[PDB]
RNA sequence: CGCAAGACGGACCAGAGCGAAAGCAUUUGCCAAGAAUGUUUUCAUUAAUCAAGAACGAAAGUCGGAGGUUCGAAGACGAUCAGAUACCGUCGUAGUUCCGACCAUAAACGAUGCCGACCGGCGAUGCGGCGGCGUUAUUCCCAUGACCCGCCGGGCAGCUUCCGGGAAACCAAAGUCUUUGGGUUCCGGGGGGAGUAUGGUUGCAAAGCUGAAACUUAAAGGAAUUGACGGAAGGGCACCACC
């Protein structure tokens, strides 16, 4: 169940890590990004709205997806780190680094890292108004 | 209930003869059940491959988009579809106390491929310069942009796509632009940063087979 | 009282007078 | 695996109440190796620490 | 009583400056007045560097850096302690803090 | 992987530039305008400030058309709370976008009218011009671009000074004021009532301009000093604090 590849060569996939401040996504696709191998979100691990973006949930999701993709026959992953982007923050959430470290722990080989956060040249008006969020 | 990956099959995708390394990885596709042909879903896929994965001694911050055009029995055959630079290279090229000049052209090759080329350059500080900033006046910027546009135009419409990719691999166009613009204002970090495909000719199998050997 | 809101109150009172103190009357 | 390390230099006092001690430790197996660790309890230079998991590192002050 | 000679902004010889949005609270603040900060860091942290360098398929593969431009309003800059209040004499000193060791 | 619409031009972007002020940032073309510099060109007092009278004038708002992505007054909900009719979250109407008519108001601020003369230093910066060793590109040559060292003239500013001012904060102008006179416009007379009432005038409306009195009050207010407080920042100490 998988590619017929010699032991020396590595089968490559692309891992899209979407680290928000509310949730974390670890998605695995082929090199064209059109076929999904496994997608696990931080909300599937923890049964609470607080810990969806926590490093622990990201670590659990990374191990889950690593085992699932190791079953099918993918040994190496390219990394596309993504933030929410747009009008909102460009800084990745707290789960990206933990998810990547956990994915390294599971024996997966790491390809090239690339930032893919969408950056407008200029965009629509941001939510909040003139005075901003007053909390 | 029923495993969706038991009906999947693996294909091997090849790069055109222009690059040294041909095997650029594998891909997955559902088998044909008579309703959907696997070949139809297989075509039209885009792969972003770093140049260091296509040529051994070339830089790694230049990526190429290759699009599958034909399937030959567990062998997807791709063609040139685009070129771009990595995010961190562009983010590190832009600095605060200098001028940036950008240009774009639309040029048609001899074989019908229409391309949109983008070029970027930055003003270079002198070796013994004491002034903090290195700013070019507006007329100098216009002259530099026109020099970029003419050089990019004269290196595409004369050649065809196969020669265009050959010039793009080491990016000789950027070196030509940088050398030609020395007299106006010194420039460093001159590159052709993005290339877009606008119009393709009618698909020809013989052209693809010549492109792959 | 903030001067802006005091001015707004005065304007609303003047408008109320104008509605009551009709030119026809 | 379980590793043994030797305390080379005591760095400082960390913790909300200062309960922990930040020190520099070098592995017995590889004398070239050295990391920074947080220790609970009285510790001085030359003590031997038993690291159950030796990959973790502590954010020094 | 004027507190600063430059009125706390960098506007000289012009009338209007287009406003930007605070990264923290999305408030509208003039670009010259806003507190700007350019952050260049590593995608992977210190421990992640050593964890990843062994699992990479390349030799001496350099990890990409993250470049971010941050804009803050006065309230957010003060609350986040990226900017602090100073003495009446020390307000004039506009040399950046000696971050270079 | 494509398609469609609308709105905005990131990074480069600075105590940098332009404009009478509002204001002005993707490329290219066209159209008219302008400051500064250069001048052994021309006219020869043609000038400065300005009742009356005019052009322009952020945002919001009003009346007709065209579009309506995002945001979003009003509004409906969910939270918080003793109570929220607020701050927070989900939606969402005018509006936010373009064209044609109105409106003429902002902490429209340098809280500082314009023209002219004089009165200390220093280093940068933008434009134009002038001079000069030396590095670079136009394969050679001048010459022209990029640097370097200086000078002059306007411009945005900065540092310093027992120039002198001022209640001081501070100001090379807010100086050259009892040693009080260069020209000229607007404009203030203790604090409230009040920019309110009424009259006049403009506008479709909202409202704009001009603009009192009766009455009430011994203070209101500016700059700085010492304390006390702060759900402000940074340090220090204590087994009547903690670990
Ligand atoms: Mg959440
Ligand atoms: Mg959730
Ligand atoms: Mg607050
Ligand atoms: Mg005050
Ligand atoms: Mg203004
Ligand atoms: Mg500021
Ligand atoms: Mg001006
Ligand atoms: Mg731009
Ligand atoms: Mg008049
Ligand atoms: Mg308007
Ligand atoms: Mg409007
Ligand atoms: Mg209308
Ligand atoms: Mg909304
Ligand atoms: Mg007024
Ligand atoms: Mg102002
Ligand atoms: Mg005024
Ligand atoms: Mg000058
Ligand atoms: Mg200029
Ligand atoms: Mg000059
Ligand atoms: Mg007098
Ligand atoms: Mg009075
Ligand atoms: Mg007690
Ligand atoms: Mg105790
Ligand atoms: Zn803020």
């Amino acid at each position: 169940l998988g590619p017929q590849v010699a032991e020396g060569e590595n089968v490559f996939g692309v891992c899209h890590i979407f680290a928000s401040f509310n949730d974390t996504f670890v998605h695995v696709t082929d090199l064209s990004g059109k076929e999904t191998i496994c997608r696990v979100t931080g909300g599937m691990k923890v049964k609470a709205d607080r810990d969806e973006s926590s490093p622990y949930a990201a670590m659990l999701a990374a191990q889950d997806v690593a085992q699932r993709c190791k079953e099918l026959g993918i040994t190496a992953l390219h990394i596309k780190l993504r933030a929410t982007g747009g009008n909102r923050t460009k800084t990745p959430g707290p789960g990206a680094q933990s998810a990547l470290r956990a994915l390294a722990r599971s024996g997966m080989k790491i390809g090239r890292i690339e930032d893919v956060t969408p950056i407008p040249s200029d965009s629509t008006r941001r939510k909040g108004g003139r005075r901003g969020r007053r909390l | 209930v029923v495993d969706p990956f038991s009906k999947k099959d693996w294909y091997d995708v090849k790069a055109p003869a222009m690059f040294n390394i041909r095997n650029i990885g594998k891909t997955l596709v559902t088998r044909t059940q008579g309703t959907k042909i696997a070949s139809d879903g297989l075509k039209g896929r885009v792969f972003e491959v770093s140049l260091a994965d296509l040529q051994n001694d070339e830089v790694a911050f230049r990526k190429f988009k290759l699009i599958t055009e034909d399937v030959q029995g567990k062998n997807c055959l791709t063609n040139f579809h685009g070129m771009d630079l990595t995010r961190d290279k562009m983010c590190s090229m832009v600095k605060k106390w200098q001028t940036m000049i950008e240009a774009h052209v639309d040029v048609k090759t001899t074989d019908g491929y229409l391309l949109r080329l983008f070029c970027v350059g930055f003003t270079k500080k002198r070796n013994n310069q004491i002034r903090k900033t290195s700013y070019a006046q507006h007329q100098q910027v216009r002259q530099i942009r026109k020099k970029m546009m003419e050089i990019m135009t004269r290196e595409v419409q004369t050649n065809d796509l196969k020669e265009v990719v050959n010039k793009l691999i080491p990016d000789s166009i950027g070196k030509d632009i940088e050398k030609a613009c020395q007299s106006i204002y010194p420039l460093h970090d001159v590159f052709v940063r993005k290339v877009k495909m606008l119009k393709k000719p009618k698909f020809e199998l013989g052209k693809l087979m010549e492109l792959h050997g | 009282m903030r001067a802006k809101w005091r001015k707004k109150r005065m304007r609303r009172l003047k408008r109320k007078r104008r509605k009551m103190r009709q030119r026809s009357k | 695996p379980i590793k043994l390390a030797r305390v080379t230099k005591v760095l400082g006092r960390t913790g909300s109440q200062g309960q922990c001690t930040q020190v520099r430790v070098e592995f017995m197996d590889d004398t070239s190796r050295s990391i920074i660790r947080n220790v609970k309890g009285p510790v001085r230079e030359g003590d031997v620490l038993t690291l159950l998991e030796s990959e973790r590192e502590a954010r020094r002050l | 009583t004027k507190k600063r000679r430059n009125n706390g902004r960098a506007k000289k010889g012009r009338g209007h400056v287009q406003p930007i949005r605070c990264t923290n609270c999305a408030r509208c603040v003039p670009k010259d007045k806003a507190i700007k900060k350019f952050v260049i860091r590593n995608i992977v942290e210190a421990a992640a560097v050593r964890d990843i360098s062994e699992a990479s398929v390349f030799d001496a593969y350099v990890l990409p850096k993250l470049y971010v431009k941050l804009h803050y309003c006065v309230s957010c800059a003060i609350h986040s302690k990226v900017v602090r209040n100073r003495s009446r004499e020390a307000r004039k000193d506009r040399t950046p803090p000696p971050r270079f060791r």
